């Protein structure tokens, strides 16, 4: 080397070192991507909580990421997240089969068959008050709800309608059954049921993430 | 815009000490080395101490290894000097010099205005002292140097400068060939092993100066015994 | 009525191209370059691998200088590298860390980057300050930056996924020309010799030729089954090369309008993401999904040889300007320099 | 060096059978050549990069596997060519070898299983200490100290603190049980470490078992997800727990007691009891199967990894 | 009438590309080749050049 070729490798490797300090915040950092559609209400989840929308929020001495994006190309970019939550609204009846339609598609994508799902089924409380109206029928969109019936394994809340139940059950059902359709257990979906003035939202998502992570090691110490 | 201010000068006994500053504005001071080079009254260039950005390297010429101290503070862009046992040789005019160190950079390309201190080896040759000069002729200026500059990469690590008078040195040539941002286009260096020229088409009142050729390619950086131009 | 009679229209309009095309068909590429001999097999050594990246490298550009490369990934770092030394010269701190593409300036003065932030960012290499700082922001695309290109230090084109391609005045800050008439989104664009013209490949399996000065579309080239991801002018600019989704490459001809050779093979069943020439235009490096970098005959239509590298998908490559060697970079972070030995 | 010896024609095939550390070779070196080429293909696959968990078990397969090819070949090459050990090998030289290789090679799956335990422990208790990138070079350190601290303590009796001596029936030297300031120290210390490594080896995997109980137990997991990789993990450390404490921990108390004993065992002429003679050589051959069970119980008990094989 | 007026649009485009000038695919394909053929030797990765001149060693 010259004597400029010496201050040059001193330069690169001092480049090296500021790399270094940004490779330790990205590392300890979890990235989520947030998708959903206008009526999600995803917007106002990631508000309470608080081109690309990031968030950026910390539990617990863990800093979460969230990219809130409103596509085949540029899913790609989110190929490394550690999990992605999906929400849909619950109490629209009629558009419930776009967000099946599109659910099957993120769960079946190419760039997203290693990646969980964090489901959330947004707005409970505006399905509670609809179905106790009765003014709308579920069967009417899915005639298979007629043929459903409340397992006994399930666990409502204090005070709640049986009818209620029987329909929330039957939403969670249709994308559970959605996830197990394919993928053999190399990404888990975790459904939900959140509302908008939920104030726990962000701890679900937090111990959905340590199960995510954990489920991660048991496939590298069992050499899966 | 870039400054370089150089302060702490002033006449000190013999064996005594002082504290040369060099306060940088206008660029990022943190990713530039710096050079403290000095000038003695009625003498050429001659380059005191170095130190790389970050801290990490630090040099010194062998006059004043042992008793001066280079310094900086990166926070407030602040480079220091700190000098012990002062001699009758360090009465010079030193100045404050910055140089980045990157593929196609220019170091040595902005000086500071100087600081006057009063107290009470590549050998690079310019035989001519002086060349006699008339506005619009062509000048050619020559240097010599006592080791090949030319190294392995393809790089010939010289420079030229230009003191006017009065004024602090200003970069013409970095590495034989290229020419310096803000400088003329008539300006130009040519130069083989150990034998260099730099050509000065259509001179003008503004080129009237000293010219210094200094080597680059291994410390301590040396200077030439420069060539005056005057009408 | 007038709508039906006109969409009528438009199909004879199309089976007059489709006929047009199939007359001036004559012979078939493979048919006239059987005679000349085969290359070869093509044997790349990784002389370099550049570090330091933290994400997925989604971009690369050489510098006109066959030396300086600028490399793009989503961790949020622009690095320039020295490929001769493997020294970091810069490192660009993104805004928005979701970049898709970088271009380097011919005169080197110059980088430029953008991604999912719609925004074409200019980054000034050569400042008194010694930093890179952004000199302007291009916005006006409603979609995320897919690919840019300099022209020269003032003008770029950018496409990008709202369908359409932008030449941009980059003192100004406005779009000079917008360059409409792609279905799908424009995934890659590639710059002629003279930069008198650029085509562009979109998501409808389709690659257009477009006149920089006049602002349209001179001719539209189809064969793809899926999306182009990938595209590159053959060095004399009269022909390209795209790269799609169904495993398959096509040498397109601008004089005859027409593809003219396809290269496939029934192992490859993963998609394109980056072609590139050599400085002779007889080898195509593309790039794939399958971890591994495929180097083609191009007049032949023969798999010459496999750059194979990486851990993850090689997600671009290029050329020098002197041919001299070849950069890959991959999701694995890392980039490799290679070229081959006597 | 050369203690005295005299092996009885009745226990040449009963106790002090040639074949019985010919056959344990055999299907260590099996089994351990079985774990390491099916340990190949999880690194070549690239697929194992969160964990430092492939760095400690391939260092761990290594050394059983050179240990059981080192001392694996001495043994079985003295009960049939150059049988005598004092006319053979008059120098204390390869008593010094074996002794330290012993040592190097027996301690050091123990602070490897030490630390393969801590690195489950972090992993599962707390899975957000854990970064992605889980450097190599970081890894690849604690195997070496583990290589280093065993081998620091294989070389006190080189330094005058305990001694290596033939042991029965008169074909492999290890530390003497004498009633010296030197062997009690020596000795004790030996227990100690390999003690403690055990000791930590169990402690950290029992909390992890019942870190993923209560986790297992979660009505959430009953029915959100088959949690039957926790099973498969479940079934994973108690192996380690059983192993590992069934085949070392005998031997590790054999030789506090022994060391401990009043008389001492060695008589002053240097000259140990038949029955104590016995009782090491034969607790010995216990923990000889722990080198032997650890490619078994940490990789091919595996379901995905067995899955591979067929 | 958006469609109407996007129909317009498609159609005269159609006719700009259709207007064109063509060369046979045999003589656009020998163009290609000739151009190969002519600039082979200056292609390092076609034929690579002695170790003394690769920058890459
Ligand atoms: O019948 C005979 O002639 C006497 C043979 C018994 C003497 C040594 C047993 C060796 C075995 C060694 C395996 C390595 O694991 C050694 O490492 C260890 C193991 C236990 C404790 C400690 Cl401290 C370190 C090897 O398989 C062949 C031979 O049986």
């Amino acid at each position: 080397l010259s004597a400029e070729d010496k201050a040059a490798v001193e330069r690169s490797k001092m480049i090296e070192k500021q790399l270094q300090k940004d490779k330790q915040v990205y590392r300890r950092t979890l990235r989520l991507l947030l998708l959903g559609a206008d009526n999600s209400g995803k917007s106002t989840i990631v508000k309470q909580m608080r081109g690309i929308f990031e968030t950026k929020f910390q539990v617990d001495k863990v800093n979460f990421h969230m990219f809130d994006v409103g596509r085949r190309k540029w899913i790609q970019c989110f190929n490394d997240v550690t999990a992605i939550i999906f929400v849909v609204d619950s109490s629209d009846y009629n558009r419930l089969q776009e967000a099946l339609n599109d659910f099957k598609s993120i769960w079946n994508n190419r760039w997203l068959r290693t990646i969980s799902v964090i489901l959330f089924l947004n707005k409970q409380d505006l399905l509670a008050e609809k179905v106790l109206a009765g003014k709308s029928k579920i069967e009417d969109y899915f005639p298979e709800f007629a043929r459903y019936t409340t397992p006994e394994d399930a666990t409502p809340e204090p005070g709640e309608d049986p009818r209620v139940t029987r329909a929330k059950y039957f939403i969670r059902k249709e994308f559970v059954d959605i996830s197990t359709a394919s993928g053999d257990g190399r990404h888990i979906c975790y459904p939900h049921f959140t509302c908008s003035v939920d104030t726990e939202n962000a701890r679900r998502i937090f111990n959905d993430c340590k199960d995510i992570i954990l489920q991660m090691n048991l496939r590298e110490y069992n050499l899966v | 815009d870039v400054q370089l201010v150089e302060s702490g000068g002033g006449l000190v006994q013999p064996g005594g000490s002082r504290k040369l500053s060099c306060s940088a504005s206008g660029f990022a001071f943190s990713s530039f080395g710096m050079h403290w080079v000095r000038q003695a009254p009625e003498k050429g260039l001659e380059w005191v101490a170095y130190i790389s950005s970050g801290s990490g390297t630090i040099y010194y010429a062998d006059t004043v290894k042992g008793r001066f101290t280079i310094s900086r503070d990166d926070p407030k862009n602040t480079l220091f000097l700190q000098m012990t046992s002062l001699r009758s040789e360090d009465t010079a005019m030193y100045y404050c010099v910055r140089s980045i160190y990157y593929y196609g950079s220019s170091p040595f390309d902005f000086w500071g205005q100087g600081t006057t201190l009063t107290v009470s080896d590549i050998v690079m040759t310019q035989a001519t002292s002086s060349v006699p000069v008339t506005p619009g002729e062509s000048v050619s200026i020559s240097c010599r140097s006592s080791k090949s500059l030319l190294h392995s990469n393809g790089n010939t690590y010289l420079y030229w400068f230009l003191q006017r008078p009065g004024q602090s040195p200003q970069l013409l040539i970095y590495r034989m060939s290229n020419l310096a941002s803000g400088v003329p286009d008539r300006f130009s260096g040519s130069g083989s092993g150990t034998a260099f020229t730099l050509t000065i088409s259509r001179l003008e009142a503004e080129d009237v100066g000293v010219y210094y050729c200094m080597q680059h390619l291994e410390y301590p950086l040396t200077f030439g015994a420069g060539t005056k131009l005057e009408l | 009525s007038e709508l039906d009679q006109l969409r009528q229209e438009a199909e004879q309009l199309k089976n007059q191209i489709r006929d047009a095309r199939k007359a001036c068909a004559d012979a078939t590429l493979s048919q006239i370059t059987n005679n000349i001999d085969p290359v070869g097999r093509i044997q790349m050594r990784t002389r370099r691998t550049l570090r330091g990246h933290l994400a997925k490298i989604y971009a690369m550009h050489w510098g006109t200088d066959s030396r300086l490369l600028v490399s793009a990934s989503q961790d949020g770092k622009l690095i320039i590298w020295d490929s001769y030394t493997t020294n970091k010269v810069h490192a660009i701190p993104l805004r928005s860390s979701w970049v898709m593409t970088c271009a380097y300036a011919p005169s080197g003065n110059y980088v430029a980057c953008g991604g999912l932030d719609n925004i074409c960012s200019i980054y000034n290499l050569k400042t008194r300050e010694g930093n890179v700082r952004v000199s302007r922001e291009l916005a006006g695309h409603t979609g995320y930056l897919s690919c840019c290109r300099f022209l020269d230090d003032n003008q770029i084109v950018t496409s990008s996924g709202d369908t359409t391609c932008a030449l941009w005045d980059i003192e100004t800050g406005q779009q000079t020309t917008t360059f409409t008439g792609h279905t799908g989104d424009v995934m890659s664009l590639s710059l002629a010799p003279d930069t008198r013209l650029f085509v562009s490949g979109a998501c409808d399996a389709s690659a257009k030729l477009w006149d920089v000065r006049e602002g349209m579309c001179r001719q539209t080239f189809t064969g793809h089954e899926s999306d182009i991801n990938a595209i590159c002018f053959f060095p004399n600019g009269n022909a390209f090369a795209t790269g799609s989704d169904d495993a398959t490459c096509r040498l397109f001809d601008l004089r005859a309008d027409q593809e003219l050779m396809t290269y496939s093979h029934d192992n490859i069943i993963c998609g394109i993401t980056s072609v590139s020439f050599s400085k002779s235009g007889r080898l195509l490096l593309a790039g794939y999904d399958d971890f591994n970098c495929n180097v083609w005959d191009a007049l032949k239509a023969d798999r010459a040889g496999v750059l194979a590298g990486h851990d993850n998908r090689v997600s671009c490559l290029g050329v020098t300007d002197d041919g001299m060697a070849v950069a890959t970079g991959s999701w694995d972070s890392f980039l490799k320099i290679w070229n081959g030995s006597s | 060096c050369f203690r005295p010896t005299n092996i009885t024609l009745e226990e040449r095939r009963l106790i002090a059978s040639p074949w019985f550390a010919a056959s344990f070779c055999v299907v260590g070196l099996a089994s351990n050549l079985l774990a390491l080429s099916v340990l190949a293909g999880a690194r070549q696959g690239g697929s194992h990069t969160r964990s430092s968990f492939l760095t400690f078990l391939c260092g761990l397969v290594l050394t059983d596997f050179l240990g059981l090819l080192v001392t694996g070949t001495i043994v079985v090459s003295q009960h049939a060519a150059l049988f005598e050990w004092h006319a053979v090998d008059p120098g204390c030289r390869l008593c010094r070898f074996m002794g330290v290789v012993m040592i190097f090679f027996g301690l050091s799956p123990l602070l490897l299983g030490a630390a393969m335990a801590s690195e489950r422990y972090l992993g599962i208790t707390r899975p957000f200490s854990r970064p992605a990138v889980a450097s190599q070079r970081r890894a690849w350190a604690t195997v070496g100290l583990v290589w280093a601290a065993a081998l620091a303590l294989g070389l006190l009796p080189l330094l005058g603190v305990g001694r290596y001596t033939v042991q029965y029936p008169g074909s492999w030297c290890f530390l003497t049980l004498g009633a010296e300031s030197g062997d009690v120290a020596f000795g004790l210390l030996f227990s100690m470490l390999g003690g403690l490594s055990v000791g930590l080896s169990f402690l950290l995997n029992t909390v992890s078992v019942a870190t993923l109980c209560h986790v297992y137990h979660g009505q959430e997991a009953a029915q959100q997800r088959p949690r039957d990789s926790e099973v498969e993990m479940m079934a994973q450390l108690l192996g380690i727990m059983v192993v590992a404490s069934v085949c070392w921990l005998p031997l590790l108390v054999f030789i506090a007691q022994t060391v401990l004993r009043n008389p001492p065992a060695m008589s002053p002429a240097g000259q140990l009891s038949r029955t104590t003679e016995k009782e090491l050589l034969i607790y010995l051959r216990v923990a000889t199967w722990n080198q032997i069970l650890d490619p078994w119980v940490y990789i091919l008990f595996r379901r995905a990894v067995l899955r591979r094989l067929q | 009438t958006a469609s109407i007026a996007q129909a317009r649009k498609l159609v005269e485009q159609l006719k700009m590309e259709a207007n064109i000038d063509r060369i046979k695919v045999s003589k656009a394909a020998a163009d290609l080749m000739a151009y190969c053929e002519a600039h082979a030797k200056e292609d390092p990765l076609l034929t690579p050049v002695p170790a003394s001149e690769n920058p890459f060693r």
